[PDB]
C-alpha cells in the first residue's frame, strides 16, 4: 500500500511539476525520485485483472531514465517524461482497481491482488517516499498499531431506519402513545406522540426516550440539536407493526419539555445537555440518549382547549420532536461521509466490472448493511479498499 | 400489554375483509316497525342471501328485533363480533337515543349501587350513574358535610331534585365530589355506578332519519360524531336494509374488534 | 399450521390456572333428577359462590339442565370454554351413554344426507352416520356392485335390515366400500354423514355411579377410557357437586381449549 | 510467536537433553542454540504486564554461556544449565500467560503483550529455530497465507443445543409429529417422532429431516453412524416451545427406514450414504443432512398392533432415531477437542487471574458462545491464544 501510494504520489508530482520552462532546481529531487522508481520497477512483470469483467492486463517495465542536465524543462523533456508517466499511471490505476474489487475475511487488511502482494516485497521499498495523505497516514499508523483518526463531515454512522414503537396501542389505533424516528447518515429525527395529550398522565407529563447505539466510537463530534422533528410533524397514514392494517397520525406540535441529550461511552455518561439547543460538542461517545417530555399546557386558549378534550375521540395528537445532526466528527475507523468519495469510488469500480458478491461486503456495496454489521473484518477490508480508492483518486 | 416496535417500511398485507367476513358474525338490530312495513316472513333469508353475495357465510348474519328505543335500552345484549343498530329517530327522544348510543358505543365498568344503605358521589368526569329498568324514576338530594341535604330533606322524597321520571334507561351525571341521597324505584329499576373506559369498537349505530342530535359525552363542549355513528335519510325500510347490505364493507371498516377483556355474564353469537 | 421450534431449556411459565379461570368459563351439565334431589331454589347461586372461592369469577360458571341422556343426545349444544357433563349410569342404556360420549367428546365434520335420492357408503373407519331427532329408526339395505340389495330388496323396505329403532341419537357404522339404501324416518329425525376429526378437549364426561362401560370408538379392539372420561360413586347429588367444585382444578387440567376453527356460527358463552 | 516458540523449544530441549553423563555430541547443536539464545537475550529488559490479577514482573537477562569442552556432561554443567533454564522457563511461562489473557477486535493475530511485541523485533529473529509442532506449523502457514490444517479427535464443532421442532401439533399435545435433537461437541442425536405412527400418512411413511450447518468446514472426517438415538428413547416431560405448558413423550422405537446421510459443501452434495451404519468418511463438508423415515410395520403381532390404534388416543408414540459421532476430522481453523488442552489452558489462565471480559471472547471463554459466533476476529484471537497455550504447555 505504501509502495502503491508512493508510485501514485511520484506520478502525480511528475504530472504537476514536470512542466515546460520550469527550473530544473524545481524538479531535481522529484526527477531523482522518478528515476529511482524507474530503476526499481524495471525488469518486473505484473498481472492485473482476472476478476469479474475486469480484463486481464500484463505490465512490463523497461524504461529509460529522465535527463538531469537541463536548466529549464522544454517540450522534448516533457513528452519523454509523459510517455512513461502515462504507462505508470495506467499501471497504478489498474492495480488499484484490481485491489478494490477483492476482499478476505481473516486477513482483509493485507493485500489481496497479486500485483500489490508482489509490490509489498522488500526490493520495492526503494520507491517509498512522502506519505502525507490522511488515508495513507492512518494506514501507516494502523500498521504501526498507533492511534488512528479520520475526520468526517456529516459522518454516515447511522444506518437507515424509519421505525416506530407504540407503548400504548389498541387494535383500532385511536389512543396511541409512542415514538417514531428516522436515523439516516448523520441525522436522527425523533418524535414522541401522545394521542390523549397526557391528560391521564400522573403529572400531566409523558416521558419519551430514544437510545441510538453507534457502531463505532465518535470523538470530537460537533452536533446541532433542534427542538422539532419536521419529519413527523405532518399527518400521515402509517402501516401497522405486523403490516396487517394502517393507522392515522395527525400531529400537533408542542415544544419538548425537559429535553436531555446524553452522550455515553460504554454506558458511562460522557456528555450531558439539558434544555440546550444549537451547537453542542460530544467529545467521546458511542451511544446517544434523547429523553424528552410532552407537558400538557396547564393554560389553554379556547382553540387549544378545543384541540385536546378530556376523553376520546382524540382528533389532534400531541407531538414533541427532536432533531440531532452530527456535522463533524472524528472516528478511529473508516466511514462514508458527505465530503469524501471513497465509498463511491469502490462501489463504482465494483459495479462497472460486475464483481461477484464476495464473502465480506454486502451485495452492491450497500452502505446500510455494511454499517449495520460493521465487523472488524469488514472494517479491515473497508480500510484497505478506501486507501486504495484514495490512491487511485490521486491520479484518476 | 407490551411495547410494539414496527418499521415504517413494512409492506401492506392483502385485504383481510374476506377473511374477517368468513370468521366473524354480524348482528343487525332493527325496530319492529321495520318488520311490520316489510311484511314478509322470508326477509331474514333474503337478507342472509344478499349478505352471502357480499361475502358473509350463511348463518353468520344474525337479525335481532327490538320493540323501540326505550325497550331496547333495558340492558341491551350485543352478541355478534360486529353489531349494527338501526335506530329510528324521534324528535321527542333525542336524549334517550343519545343515552342508548352512550351505552352501546362505549365500554362501561359498572358496579352495584345499594342506595338504601350508602350515599354515593361521582369521583371524576368518567363516573356516571346508569339506571335501567321498566320504570326508572330517580330523584337526587345533594348532601352536606353532616349528610343532611341542600335544598332537600333526606326523609322527604318530595323535596328531592328530580333527575329522571318513567325511564327505561337514564345516564345521570351529578356534580362531582358531593354525596347525594338517591331515591329510585328499585322494584322496577336497577342503578349502577359506572366508569366509561373508552369507545366500544364493535358497535355501530345508524340513525334512520332526522339530524345529528347524538351526544355520547356528558361534557357540553364536545359533541363528537365518531365513524360508528351513521345517519341515513329514509322513506322505506327495504331501502334501508339494502343500503346496509350493499355498504356492509364500509360499515365494518368503521368498526373494530371489541378488544376488551370482560368479567360479565352475556351470551355471544360467534363462529 | 407452521412448524414450532422450541428449546428444551426454556424456563417454565408460572401457573396459568388463575388467569385461565378469570378468562374462561365452565358449563356444568346435570340431569333433572339432580335438581329434584337437591330441592333448593338457589343451589346454582351457592355453587357459583363456591366456585368463586375456587377461583372462577361470578357469572363465569353456567349450569345447564337436561331431562335425561336420550333427550340431551338430540343435537347437544356446548357453550362454555370448558364443559363438564354429569352423566348418570343406567345399566340398560350403555350404548346410548357411549353414543353421547362419542358425540360430545370428539370433533365431527358432518354433511347432510339425502337417503331418498342417492345411495351412500362409508369411506373409512373414521366415517359414520350420525342420526338424531325426536325418533330415529334406521334400516339399511346393502347393495352389490350391480346396485342390487344383498339379503334385501331395494323396492321393498320391509326386507331392509333394522339398525336403529325409535332412537334419539344413534351412530351407524356399516361395512365400508359398500353402497347402502337407507330407510330413515326423515319426518322425525335427520341423518348426517360425519367424519371423526379428533377429540373434543374441552368436554369432560363424569359418569355418576356404575362401572367403566363407555366406548367412544367403533373398533371392537379399543376401549380407550381417556383422561376426560371420569367416573365417580354417589349416593347424594350434593356430594357429587361438592366433589366437582373441589377438584375443578383437576377437571380443567384434564381438558384443553377446543382449538378447532368452526365454519358455523352458533351460540356460545365466552368471557 | 516463532521467537517465543523457539525460546520454549530451546528450553524444553535443554531440559530433556542436558542431563548428567550425556555425551557432548548429543547436545552440541543444542548448546550452540542455547548460547545463541543467551547472547540474543542478554542485556534486554522485559516486563510482563499487570492485566487483571497477573502480577507485574520485570525480567533482566545477564547469563554466561553454556560451556563446551566436555566429553560427557557432569553435575556442575547440569547445575549451571538448570539455573539458567529455570530462569528462562519462568520468563517464557510468564510471557505466555501475559499473551494468553489479551485480545483485540482488529489485528488479533498480532502479538498483544509488550513482551511478545518486543520479541517480534528483528534482533530476536536469531533465536528462531526448528518449528515442528502442529500449532506453530499452522501459525507459520497462516502467516504465509497457505493452506492450514488442524487434526482433531472428537472435534468440538457443534454448539450445545437440545431443541425440538413440532411439524404437527395442537394445544393438547396428544397427537404430535416432529423431531427432537441434541447437538453437542462431535455428537448429533436426532429422533423423529410420530404419535399416530403414520396411520394417515400417504404411504404409511413419515419423512423426517435434520440439517446441521457447521460453522467451519471439516475435511477428512471419520464418523460413526448408529441407527438409534438413546437420548430420545425414554419417556419425557418436555416444555412447550413458548414455555406455557409441558407435553408428554412416550417413545416406542422403530428402526429408522430409508436412512440418508448427505455431507454437503456450499450446498453441493459431497458425500452420500444410504442405509449405511458404522464408520463412514466425509472427505470435505460443512453441512450434514439426515433424512430418515418412520415406516409403519405392514405386519404387526397382537402386542405390536395394540400400541398403534387407528385413531386417538395415541398412548405409545413411534420414534426413529439416529446418532452421528465425528470421531476425528481436519479443519483449517482451531477448534476445541477432547484430546487437546488449549481451550482448557486458556480458560484456566483467564480464570485464575480474574481477567475482565474483553471485546472479543464471550465471558468465561464459553465454547458454545465462542463457536456459535465464530467470527474471523474471534478466529484470529483464538488461534493466537491457542498457539501461545501450546507453546506454554511445552514447559508448563
Ligand atoms: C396477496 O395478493 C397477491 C396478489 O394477488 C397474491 O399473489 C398473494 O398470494 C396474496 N397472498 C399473500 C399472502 O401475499
Ligand atoms: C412468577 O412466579 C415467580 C415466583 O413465584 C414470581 O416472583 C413472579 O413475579 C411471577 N411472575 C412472573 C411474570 O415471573
Ligand atoms: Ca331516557
Ligand atoms: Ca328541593
Ligand atoms: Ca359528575
Ligand atoms: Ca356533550
Ligand atoms: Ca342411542
Ligand atoms: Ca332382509
Ligand atoms: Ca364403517
Ligand atoms: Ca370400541
Ligand atoms: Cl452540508
Ligand atoms: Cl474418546
Ligand atoms: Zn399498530
Ligand atoms: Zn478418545
Ligand atoms: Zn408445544
Amino acid at each position: 500500500m505504501d509502495v502503491l501510494y508512493s508510485l501514485s504520489k511520484t506520478l502525480k508530482d511528475a504530472r504537476d511539476k514536470i512542466v515546460e520552462g520550469t527550473l530544473y532546481s524545481n524538479v531535481s529531487d522529484l526527477i531523482q525520485q522518478f528515476n529511482q522508481m524507474i530503476i526499481t520497477m524495471n525488469g518486473n512483470e505484473f498481472q492485473t485483472g482476472g476478476i469479474g469483467n475486469l480484463p486481464i492486463r500484463n505490465w512490463n517495465f523497461d524504461f529509460g531514465l529522465l535527463g538531469t542536465t537541463l536548466l529549464n524543462l522544454d517540450a522534448n523533456y516533457v513528452e519523454t517524461a509523459r510517455n512513461t508517466i502515462d504507462y505508470f499511471v495506467d499501471f497504478v490505476d489498474n492495480v488499484c482497481m484490481d485491489e478494490m474489487v477483492r476482499e478476505s475475511q481473516r486477513n482483509g487488511i493485507a493485500p489481496q491482488s497479486d500485483s500489490l502482494r508482489k509490490l509489498s516485497g522488500i526490493k520495492f521499498k526503494r520507491i517509498n517516499f512522502d506519505n502525507s495523505s490522511e488515508y495513507i497516514e492512518n494506514w501507516n499508523l494502523q500498521n504501526r498499531r498507533q492511534r488512528t483518526g479520520f475526520t468526517f463531515h456529516k459522518p454516515n454512522i447511522f444506518p437507515y431506519s424509519a421505525s416506530f414503537t407504540l407503548n400504548r396501542s389498541q387494535p383500532a389505533h385511536d389512543n396511541l402513545m409512542g415514538t417514531m424516528w428516522l436515523n439516516a447518515g448523520s441525522e436522527i429525527q425523533v418524535a414522541g406522540f401522545d394521542y390523549s395529550c397526557a391528560i391521564n398522565a400522573p403529572a400531566n407529563i409523558q416521558q419519551f426516550e430514544h437510545i441510538v447505539q453507534l457502531r463505532r466510537v465518535l470523538t470530537t463530534a460537533t452536533i446541532t440539536l433542534l427542538p422539532d422533528a419536521e419529519r413527523f410533524s405532518f399527518p400521515r397514514v402509517i402501516n401497522s407493526a405486523d403490516g396487517a392494517t394502517t393507522w392515522y397520525f395527525n400531529p400537533v406540535i408542542l415544544r419538548p419539555n425537559n429535553v436531555e441529550v446524553e452522550f455515553l461511552l460504554n454506558g458511562q455518561i460522557i456528555n450531558t445537555y439539558q434544555a440546550r439547543f444549537g451547537t453542542i460538542i460530544a467529545r467521546n461517545f458511542d451511544t446517544i440518549r434523547l429523553s424528552f417530555q410532552l407537558m400538557r399546557p396547564p393554560n389553554m386558549t379556547p382553540a387549544v382547549a378545543a384541540l385536546f378534550p378530556n376523553a376520546q375521540p382524540f382528533e389532534h395528537h400531541a407531538t414533541v420532536g427532536l432533531t440531532l445532526r452530527i456535522e463533524s466528527a472524528v472516528c478511529e475507523s473508516v466511514l462514508a461521509d458527505a465530503s469524501k468519495t471513497m465509498l463511491a469510488n469502490v462501489t463504482s469500480v465494483r459495479q462497472e466490472y460486475a464483481i461477484p458478491v464476495g464473502p465480506v461486503f454486502p451485495p452492491g456495496m450497500n452502505w446500510t448493511d455494511l454499517i449495520t454489521n460493521y465487523s472488524p473484518s469488514r472494517e479491515d477490508n473497508l480500510q484497505r479498499v478506501f486507501t486504495v480508492a484514495s490512491i487511485r483518486s490521486m491520479l484518476v | 400489554n407490551l411495547p410494539i416496535t414496527g418499521s415504517m417500511d413494512t409492506a401492506y398485507a392483502n385485504s383481510t375483509q374476506e377473511e374477517t367476513f368468513l370468521t366473524s358474525t354480524l348482528c343487525l338490530y332493527y325496530p319492529t316497525e321495520a318488520a311490520t312495513e316489510i311484511n314478509d316472513n322470508s326477509w331474514k333469508d333474503t337478507l342472509s342471501q344478499l349478505f352471502l353475495t357480499k361475502g358473509w357465510p350463511t348463518g353468520s348474519v344474525y337479525f335481532k328485533e327490538y320493540t323501540d328505543i326505550a325497550s331496547f335500552s333495558v340492558d341491551p345484549q350485543l352478541y355478534c363480533d360486529y353489531n349494527v343498530v338501526l335506530m329510528k329517530y324521534d324528535a321527542t327522544l333525542q336524549l334517550d337515543m343519545s343515552e342508548l348510543a352512550d351505552l352501546i358505543l362505549n365500554e362501561w365498568l359498572c358496579n352495584p349501587m345499594d342506595i338504601t344503605l350508602y350515599y354515593y358521589q361521582q369521583t371524576d368526569e368518567a363516573n356516571k350513574w346508569i339506571s335501567m329498568g321498566s320504570s326508572c324514576t330517580i330523584k337526587v338530594c345533594p348532601l352536606n358535610t353532616q349528610t343532611l341535604g341542600i335544598g332537600c330533606l333526606t326523609t322527604d322524597t318530595a323535596t328531592f331534585e328530580e333527575v329522571a321520571t318513567a325511564e327505561k334507561l337514564v345516564i345521570t351525571d351529578v356534580v362531582d365530589g358531593v354525596n347525594h341521597k338517591l331515591d329510585v324505584t328499585t322494584a322496577t329499576c336497577t342503578i349502577r355506578n359506572c366508569k366509561k373506559l373508552g369507545p366500544r369498537e364493535n358497535v355501530a349505530v345508524i340513525q334512520v332519519g332526522g339530524s345529528d342530535v347524538l351526544d355520547i359525552t356528558a361534557d357540553p363542549t364536545t359533541a363528537p360524531q365518531t365513524e360508528r355513528m351513521m345517519r341515513i335519510n329514509w322513506k322505506k325500510w327495504w331501502q334501508v336494509f339494502y343500503t346496509v347490505v350493499d355498504y356492509v364493507n364500509q360499515i365494518i371498516q368503521a368498526m373494530s374488534k371489541r378488544s376488551r377483556s370482560l368479567n360479565s355474564a352475556a351470551f355471544y353469537y360467534r363462529i
